[PDB]
RNA sequence: GGAGCUGUAAGUAAGCUAUGAUCCAGAGAUUUCCGAAUGGGGGAACCCAAUAUCUUUUAUAGGAUAUUACUUUUCAGUGAAUACAUAGCUGAUUAGAGGUAGACGCAGAGAACUGAAACAUCUUAGUACCUGCAGGAAGAGAAAGAAAAUUCGAUUCCCUGAGUAGCGGCGAGCGAAACGGGAAGAGCCCAAACCAACAAGCUUGUUGGGGUUGUAGGACUCCGAUAUGGUAGUCUGUUAGUAUAGUUGAAGGAUUUGGAAAAUUCCGCUAAAGAGGGUGAAAGCCCCGUAGACGAAAUGCUGACAACACCUAGGAGGAUCCUGAGUACGGCGGAACACGAGAAAUUCCGUCGGAAUCCGCGGGGACCAUCCCGCAAGGCUAAAUACUCCCUAGUGACCGAUAGUGAACCAGUACCGUGAGGGAAAGGUGAAAAGCACCCCGGAAGGGGAGUGAAAUAGAUCCUGAAACCGUGUGCCUACAACAAGUCAAAGCUCGUUAAUGAGUGAUGGCGUGCCUUUUGUAGAAUGAACCGGCGAGUUACGAUUGCAUGCGAGGUUAAGUC
RNA sequence: GGUAGCGGAGAAAUUCCAAACGAACUUGGAGAUAGCUGGUUCUCUCCGAAAUAGCUUUAGGGCUAGCCUCGGAAUUGAGAA
RNA sequence: GGUGUAGUGGUAGGAGAGCGUUCUAAGGGCGUUGAAGGUCGAUCGUGAGGACGGCUGGAGCGCUUAGAAGUGAGAAUGCCGGUAUGAGUAGCGAAAGACAGGUGAGAAUCCUGUCCACCGUAUGACUAAGGUUUCCUGGGGAAGGCUCGUCCGCCCAGGGUU
RNA sequence: UGAAAUUUUAGUACCUGUGAAGAUGCAGGUUACCCGCGACAGGACGGAAAGACCCCAUGGAGCUUUACUGUAGUUUGAUAU
């Protein structure tokens, strides 16, 4: 409250909207997955029973931030390009569910 | 209670210490009891209970019973007490010995 | 149960009690009058009656007992306008009233102060209040559902979702649900189609049978079981336990102090018992008890077990029939749903209009199509949940007499008020009354001795006994002095300490306008305080954020609930 | 005996309605609200202001900045004279 | 721990260190050879405050560490209680009493008596309401009575309403 | 016999001046033995009372109206009975 002056949530205009099918994914950012042994299979009870991820919001998605350094068959609900671009240069092979 | 009127007595505590006597009256309402010849207390008195000088009495006050502690009528050694049925009868008993009473 | 018992409450009398008292527990009887009050009335605790029997009196008068309210339900008899009859009246029956528990929950009706820094929508709030219905819980409740998974399978409650999605003068504020996790777990009836029976007047009211549903169901047409399990029932009983009395339940004696030992010292003992309290002071071993072990004639309660009782069938067809009508729905007006008409689904009330029924109907947030899910308009249903007037057993880093209940004391009292209603103050002798025989002064009260008592400066105003306040005496000073009253220096006088650059007083001199609040600024002629004592004001719950500390670490952590 | 407070009565004055009636008294909501006054209790140490701008149905209130304090941090040491 | 330098007025206010109270858990110790509390002391600490003694008192309380708070009062025209101030002051509530005797510890105040004064369409006699025991007798003077009091509509024990 | 209002403590002079601007209390000077009694009432900005005049409050209450928004009633119509 500013004293009766106009206060600042009242002078700026409100903006949007919220979709509600909105699909927000679980991120891992290629950086964990230099955990697992080589050649294994990566998935999403895989990495909860980890505890890498706890909330599998609207499924896995895999971001390209950190160097992998293996093979993997790892599947999720999407893939960045990037990602999909340094696995299967490491050797690895990419899925969907 | 372990203490009855008809019963010689030991007392524990008091400046009448380990004299004997016998009760004369038991208030249980009170847990206390009166003994002959112990606390006797002196009383001014007046004469409206047939004392034609008022005078002073000289009256065994009443003692807490658990100052107390009976005889054995057979050793004169002060004992504690026990409940028993004998002959399907309910009796007080001593410690230190079988002993009724 | 086993000896003192006649309450508080002394004390006197009279008495009772092993012929088993008082006391305790269960059941039964008596249970005045008022009060729903109910034979009629009435200013509650009073009055007056009627009828039947009995009683008193020579006989009236008088007295005792029983019945006699209204309304509802059924039944019977009489019986008007009005003929049949109905209403009405009367008599038998049947079940209601009224207050509790200043608490919980369903429904009806329904505020404002307040917040929005005004205020009208909105909020407070469907709160308070009032009223009705109640029950130990209620209400909700077995999908015309939640979803989008082709999937969950009746309600309720906790966590979570989440202060999200939304609502909102898009302001203030309001605010879900589902998913998920748990606690608890149960599902059942009826109308209808049709069948059998009765009756009036081929249908149509009553009884019974039948049958309750959505991977549609049932009736109806054919095939066999007579089954098989369950019960949310019964003063059917037995059986076991438990609640309401209770019983038993171990172990210490001496020295010092002292009025008293439980304290001290000495050697011991005991522990399924060292919980607690009392006892002349602080007790494991004195007492009540505790741990533990036994116990209920009688009335309840709980749970099992048998009897009784009630539910409980299977497979094909869908020719045909049925599957909850002034209902769903729509319009208008209003409410509840988190949702304020807004795009407003869903639910409910009033009003008016007004469908089909298995190729059917409703929902999936305007709405249409497709798909999916379900089948309303009839009813019931325990459990988990909320609350405590009360009873028992208890517990407290709760109070300890200006506290804690308003009330530790004969408190909802005294008192105030017409009344509704408000509403106090007031605890403690002593271990034990042993409470002051007796004497003196005095009218007595009250003192003084004596005496009890450990103590009386513990003696009813009673433990301790502060301060204000009122006094008595005494060391120093004080009647030519003005002084927010003190401070500093200091003569003289008088005392002698937590013994150390001592205490008290103070002639005289110097300096010096109280404390608080609020103020630019107060000595203030601005405010507050008569004084003393007590009481009396930044706390907690849930959340947010920052710092400090700890644990762990790109993994840190559980909530509810169970033990 | 009757009229009872969103009221009654009033030969009418804002008058009376149980010793103050422009809306009685009592109980509850209710610890109403109060940007308004009064009060808010022990000590020491370190540092130490403002009474200004702007906006405000705002002007004796409030919000931000300014002025103070505390902790951390870094930066070609900027600061002051 | 020490040496040096520099500084240490302070409201609102911020920060940090503490004293004290009640209770709790633990440890340890002190109390009828006298605890707490009260009171007086010329004592110690920088401050909040802390001891030790003397008298009182008569049963529970300290010390160390840590914790939890109904945690500290001088003011609120604050609340409750007590006692002051004014002050031995205003007031003692319309009016006539005086005397002798008596009772009695005590008399202006009570009783008896004589004069005197007041009321008299009442200051008289009935009585409804209302009060509800105040009526009568016998004792009393703690309190109440605006003084006193031997007295009373006060207190106490009895009775009384046909 | 026995109150009350009031009351920060008080050993409570005067003039002039000062000063929150009008001093018993500060200053300078002057006067004044200590304690009371009866009277008066100039001051203690005396007491009583949180000024009723005034201003303020985004206070309240009552009242008025061609202020706003509503409403009980009154009336008209439609519809149902
Ligand atoms: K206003
Ligand atoms: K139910
Ligand atoms: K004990
Ligand atoms: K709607
Ligand atoms: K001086
Ligand atoms: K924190
Ligand atoms: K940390
Ligand atoms: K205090
Ligand atoms: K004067
Ligand atoms: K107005
Ligand atoms: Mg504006
Ligand atoms: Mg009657
Ligand atoms: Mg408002
Ligand atoms: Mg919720
Ligand atoms: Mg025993
Ligand atoms: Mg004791
Ligand atoms: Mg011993
Ligand atoms: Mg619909
Ligand atoms: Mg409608
Ligand atoms: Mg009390
Ligand atoms: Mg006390
Ligand atoms: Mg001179
Ligand atoms: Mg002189
Ligand atoms: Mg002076
Ligand atoms: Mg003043
Ligand atoms: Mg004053
Ligand atoms: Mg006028
Ligand atoms: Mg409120
Ligand atoms: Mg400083
Ligand atoms: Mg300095
Ligand atoms: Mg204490
Ligand atoms: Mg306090
Ligand atoms: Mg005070
Ligand atoms: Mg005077
Ligand atoms: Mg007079
Ligand atoms: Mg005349
Ligand atoms: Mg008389
Ligand atoms: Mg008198
Ligand atoms: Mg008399
Ligand atoms: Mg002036
Ligand atoms: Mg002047
Ligand atoms: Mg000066
Ligand atoms: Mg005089
Ligand atoms: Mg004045
Ligand atoms: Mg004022």
């Amino acid at each position: 409250f500013e004293g009766g002056q106009t206060p600042l949530f009242r002078r700026l205009p409100k903006r949007g909207f919220t979709n509600i099918n909105r699909k927000d994914y679980a991120v891992v950012n290629l950086d964990t997955l230099n955990r697992f042994e080589d050649g294994t299979e990566v998935t999403p009870v895989v990495l909860k029973e980890a505890g890498i991820v706890k909330n599998e919001k609207a499924g896995i998605k895999v971001l390209a931030d950190g160097e992998l350094t293996k093979k993997l068959t790892v599947k999720a609900a999407k893939f960045s390009k990037s990602a999909q671009e340094a696995i299967e240069a490491a050797g690895g092979s990419i899925e969907v569910i | 209670m372990f203490v009855k009127k008809g019963d010689k007595v030991k007392v524990i505590t008091g400046k009448d210490k380990n004299k004997e006597g016998v009760v004369l009256a038991a208030f249980p309402k009170q847990d206390k009891v009166i003994v002959e010849g112990v606390n006797v207390v002196k009383k001014h008195q007046k004469p409206n209970q047939a004392a034609p000088q008022g005078g002073i009495l000289e009256v065994e006050a009443p003692i807490h019973v658990s100052n107390v502690m009976v005889i054995d009528p057979s050793n004169g050694e002060a004992t504690k007490v026990a409940f028993k049925e004998v002959d399907g009868k309910k009796v007080r008993v001593s410690k230190k010995t079988g002993e009724v009473l």
